[PDB]
RNA sequence: AGGACCGAACCGACUAAUGUUGAAAAAUUAGCGGAUGACUUGUGGCUGGGGGUGAAAGGCCAAUCAAACCGGGAGAUAGCU
RNA sequence: ACACAGGUGGUCAGGUAGAGAAUACCAAGGCGCUUGAGAGAACUCGGGUGAAGGAACUAGGCAAAAUGGUGCCGUAACUUC
RNA sequence: AAUUCCUUGUCGGGUAAGUUCCGACCUGCACGAAUGGCGUAAUGAUGGCCAGGCUGUCUCCACCCGAGACUCAGUGAAAU
RNA sequence: CGAUGUCGGCUCAUCACAUCCUGGGGCUGAAGUAGGUCCCAAGGGUAUGGCUGUUCGCCAUUUAAAGUGGUACGCGAGCUGGGUUUAGAACGUCGUGAGACAGUUCGGUCCCUAUCUGCCGUGGGCGCUGGAGAACUGAGGGGGGCUGCUCCUAGUACGAGAGGACCGGAGUGGACGCAUCACUGGUGUUCGGGUUGUCAUGCCAAUGGCACUGCCCGGUAGCUAAAUGCGGAAGAGAUAAGUGCUGAAAGCAUCUAAGCACGAAACUUGCCCCGAGAUGAGUUCUCCCUGACCCUUUAAGGGUCCUGAAGGAACGUUGAAGACGACGACGUUGAUAGGCCGGGUGUGUAAGCGCAGCGAUGCGUUGAGCUAACCGGUACUAAUGAACCGUGAGGCUUAACCU
């Protein structure tokens, strides 16, 4: 597949940061509404990374002003314009969807700070 | 419909396949050379041979990574103080299969499995 | 018009510049070229029989290589034959490159699709399953009934039973083709298309309108 | 689930046209030794390709 | 994806505050109500003095799903819980005037229009 | 204390699945009821065929029970096959 | 009837964890069940897991899933207290 | 009503919708007082109905682990 | 009657048309919208639930519609066993009673390893007239045909207004089918980790066995669906009902008698698949074989020697092919499988050692170690030289050419 992961790589954006689960994300998402491109924001957990080249994607958990939302973002597409990490997180596993069964005191993650 | 998926079950189940490698490891570690069926044979490739390439390299935790894998001690006194240090330049390949005919018990087609150096 | 003879590379996705992914699938089409052109005077039809790929010359019989050698070709992985449209017109040992589709805007992908073995009607028919508890004794995954009772006394011609699913020439239609990348040697067509990844397809333009 | 008449020695030896042995077809001789042996297996005396293996 | 006999939560402030799917509506056979998609629902739970009583009989718009919605980059979003906003039965345009929680950009349509002016995010 | 409670041995047999030319002429597996009592069990004894015994089902009386098994009357009789 | 997955009374009863003769892993001791080798289709049997939903199944929640310990708090109608 | 034919009686409760269930009425075809009447706490591998939880029961099946099934060697039935 | 299992449910159908929807059309007490009624039409489509053993029915909410029948009231060597209709028991009633009631109620064993036909798949033999390797045409056969809603045309036509089109076009759904694994997920007892009890490796540390994979948490490839792509068409031909044009018999009239034109999801094609056993066994391209000598009851006869081609088969390494055969790849002038090397992925920062802490533990080396089926390479191992099968120019007659 010399041919596919050539392919590949010719769209995979450069400046993707490096963060791991348990970081506080911000992702700057293109929002379009009618004629008008805006840009919004989504901020929280990052509880899972798949690592696949161009078909890599994370999911963050909000709990948004009420109950708790998972965007999947593909990391490479157009649409995920920015990720930036907020606070650093200090967890032990790669997978924390243990956290969708926690709220408020328990969904906390200590931070990382190394 | 399998597609794809490598390793033979053997009639067997997880724990019996893992222990009778285990066993099966020690033998042709131990004798050198031993006569199995061909698909244990062919099996027990990609179990030994691991061992030896692990043995190429002499610590404490390869040591001690293979005294997990083969739970022998002699076994891992032979790997990495005669057999890792005699392949040594052998890039995979330590062992080979030679198809020696049919048990009289069952009709299996055994074969004789045997490192490749035995140049004593 | 003609079709030419692919591979299926595999599949991966194109971001478009809106956001848009696009599941693409690559079919490497290498230099299709004519081994035989064949017209009504000598056949009862005009078509061309073209080959691709590169075979070993050891592994080509002789019957084989004196044919490639008549058409003064490369020896290829096979011969495959497309029929012709009334005012195309093809010489022997002509290559054929991917280029031909670059206007076809959409295209039919026929290849041999992924073998499933012998498939019971569960699979194979999409019959459902009957009860799996509430006293069904032995018979989860089976066919039901066959058929009627002393009228007919026959089960009827293609009634839905149980083997082999897979393995066998599916044309999947309409295609939309995404790029054509002549320096590659790439044809990105929207979608899936039949077979495993190496598997020999036959892109051909769409016969639908 | 049985039958219903006796089916013929006719239709017996019909369904048994089938369970005949191939023979080996031929075997090959080895380099060294100069002995018979299956393909790619090894002979009697224990040579296969013309080097001398098990000897036991 | 909410089929028959699915209880929901009640995104709206109507006065119902769990409800469950009776019919999906919008074609035959139809099996999975979504994104955006009218169901028709009867109130298992209200509270004491709400515009809706308990055991009506009356649609709703379905609005955030615990199976989640696909983007065309192939993003989805998955909520914590299904939730709809009961619209009215004969001509739509929902009862309730609050709207809680978030919402998706797939209710970007004509009628929904008033259920995304409410409605604190997306 | 208890025809007490939970629960093994022990006695049983409510459900399901398998088995149904069985591993088995009644079982196996997973759950199930009783489990100091009107309990359960060993060894011996007693009751016998229109008779026994029966917390009663026409149940049980040696894989047999609206009248055991064996032998005899007996080659019953059979306007029926 | 079998070298039969059944039946058969008494006696001895170690370690660790455990209330325990339950249960798990072990000691003494005894076994691997008198057809094997492959392959890894449908289908059947015994099991594991399952997105969203959660009895819509169905004669019926049959089956499965769930609950499950010890201490402390706390505990309604009704009652023969 | 373990009793009611007509009958899914009529009204009410539960349900989006209830021939079953609970309450009531009484026109009891064909209850009824030790072949007991009516109540009845506790008990029940008892019958019927409802709800919480729980789930592959199901929507609609998917994958996996094992034992057969399939191939090879040995033995080698049966009903018909 | 030396047994043809009988309701209902499930699974699986299949035909008829007296058509429920979709399609065409005539009349209308048809303005439009919506209808009523009748002719044509069988392509495809033609609910989920409460109650009840129920078919039915009533109800709730859908739908374009929830057709009517036949098929042993289709389907129990396919499943169930709720009902009816064995043996237990009770109620009401009948009988003095044994009992009895298609009155009610509770409980209650559904066997079969397929020989033949049929059907779904899949091979071996032989034929097709020398052998062999491929590519094909296509007789014929099968699959597929469903449809909503929104928008524009156009708030036009019609109507007093309310309301509201035909014809034509664009979009987007439902159900169904095919493919696929890029995405989202499921699984992933073959990968990594956490952890309980106990046993062992002398012991600490580290590991391993067993407890449903001990219980769990993630997860590669593959398989997969709830995932994502695509499909049902346009068009042509011959028509049904129907509408006509010209036109007599019948100096008018008249769609028909001569002649001519329209006309539907039905019909034949168009689309997809199988397909030369299509014994009517076809076509095209290519490749190979260019020896002698006897015998006779002189035939497309038999035999001996020499030759053994093209190719196939066997064997081996095997595969996103597979029950087994089959099919595909490769066999050393070689990446076919295993190993190995590099990468990726997954898990989540190994062991040893050092430091902090009384200790459990924490921190550093350290995103470490280990990583299955993945990806790119590499002859290290195994794919052996050979043998085996297959022959030696391919009948007769007639015709046209031998330029």
């Amino acid at each position: 597949s010399n041919i596919i992961k050539q392919l590949e790589q010719e769209q995979m954006k450069q400046d993707v940061p490096s963060f791991r689960p348990g970081d506080t994300v911000e992702v700057k998402v293109w929002v379009v509404e009618g004629s008008k491109k805006r840009l919004q924001a989504f901020e929280g957990v990052v509880i899972a990374i798949r690592n696949r080249g161009l078909h890599s994607a994370f999911t963050v958990r909000k709990i948004s002003n009420g109950e708790g939302v998972e965007r999947v973002f593909q990391t490479h597409s157009p649409v995920v314009d920015s990720i930036s990490v907020k606070r650093r997180g200090a967890v032990r596993k790669a997978k924390l969807y243990y956290l969708r069964e926690r709220t408020g005191k328990a969904a906390r993650i200590k931070e990382r700070l190394n | 419909m399998r597609h794809r998926k490598s390793g033979r079950q053997l009639n067997r189940n997880s724990s019996h396949r893992q222990a009778m490698f285990r066993n099966m490891a020690g033998s042709l570690v131990r004798h050198e050379i031993i006569k199995t069926t061909l698909p244990k044979a062919k099996e027990l490739r990609r179990v030994v041979e691991p061992l030896i390439t692990l043995a190429k390299t002499d610590s404490v935790a390869n040591r001690r990574l293979a005294f997990a894998r083969t739970r022998d001690n002699e076994i891992v006194a032979k790997l990495f103080n005669e057999l890792g240090p005699r392949f040594a330049s052998r890039a995979g390949g330590y062992t080979r299969i030679l198809k020696c005919g049919f048990r009289a018990g069952d009709n299996a087609p055994m074969a004789y499995i045997e490192l490749v150096d035995r140049s004593e | 018009m003609i079709g030419l003879v692919g591979k299926k590379v595999g599949m991966t996705r194109i971001f478009t510049e809106d956001g848009v992914s696009i599941p693409v699938t690559v079919i490497e089409v290498e230099a299709n070229r004519v081994t035989q052109v064949k017209d009504l005077a000598n056949d009862g039809y005009r078509a061309i029989q073209v080959t691709t790929g590169a075979k070993k010359a050891n592994r080509v019989t002789k019957p084989e290589a004196g044919h490639f050698a008549k058409a003064g070709v490369e020896a290829g992985r096979g011969l495959w034959e497309f029929r012709l449209a009334e005012g195309e017109e093809f010489t022997v040992g002509q290559s054929i490159s991917v280029e031909l589709f670059a206007d076809v805007k959409k295209v039919d992908v026929t290849g041999t699709s992924k073998g499933k073995g012998f498939a019971g009607t569960v699979k194979r028919w999409n019959f459902r399953t009957q009860d799996a508890t509430h006293g069904n004794s032995l018979s989860h995954r089976v066919p039901g009934s066959i058929g009627q009772n002393q009228t007919p006394g026959k089960v009827f011609k293609g009634k839905k039973m149980a083997g082999q699913m897979g393995n066998e020439r599916v044309t999947v239609q309409s295609l939309d083709v995404v790029r054509v990348d002549a320096e590659r040697n790439l044809l990105l067509v929207k979608g899936a298309v039949p077979g495993a990844t190496g598997s020999d397809l036959i892109v051909k333009p769409a016969v639908k309108a | 689930a049985v039958q219903q008449n006796k089916p013929t020695r006719s239709k017996r030896g019909m369904r048994r046209s089938h369970d005949a042995l191939t023979a080996v077809t031929s075997l090959s001789v080895d380099k060294t030794s100069g002995e018979k042996h299956l393909r790619h297996h090894i002979t009697a005396d224990g040579y296969y390709r013309g080097r001398k293996v098990i000897a036991k | 994806m909410i089929q028959e006999q699915t209880m929901l939560n009640v995104a709206d402030n109507s006065g119902a505050r769990r409800v469950m799917c009776i019919k999906v509506l919008g074609g035959s056979h139809r099996r999975y109500a979504g994104v955006g998609d009218i169901i028709k629902i009867t109130i298992k739970e209200a509270i004491p003095r709400g515009k809706v009583k308990k055991g009506d009989v009356l649609k709703a718009v379905v609005v955030r799903t615990k199976k989640g919605v696909r983007r065309p980059d192939g993003s989805v979003i998955r909520f914590d819980g299904n939730a709809c906003v009961l619209l009215n039965n004969n001509s739509e345009q929902p009862i309730g005037t609050r709207i809680f929680g978030p919402v998706t950009r797939e209710l970007r349509s004509e009628k929904f229009m008033k259920i995304i002016s409410l409605a604190p995010e997306v």
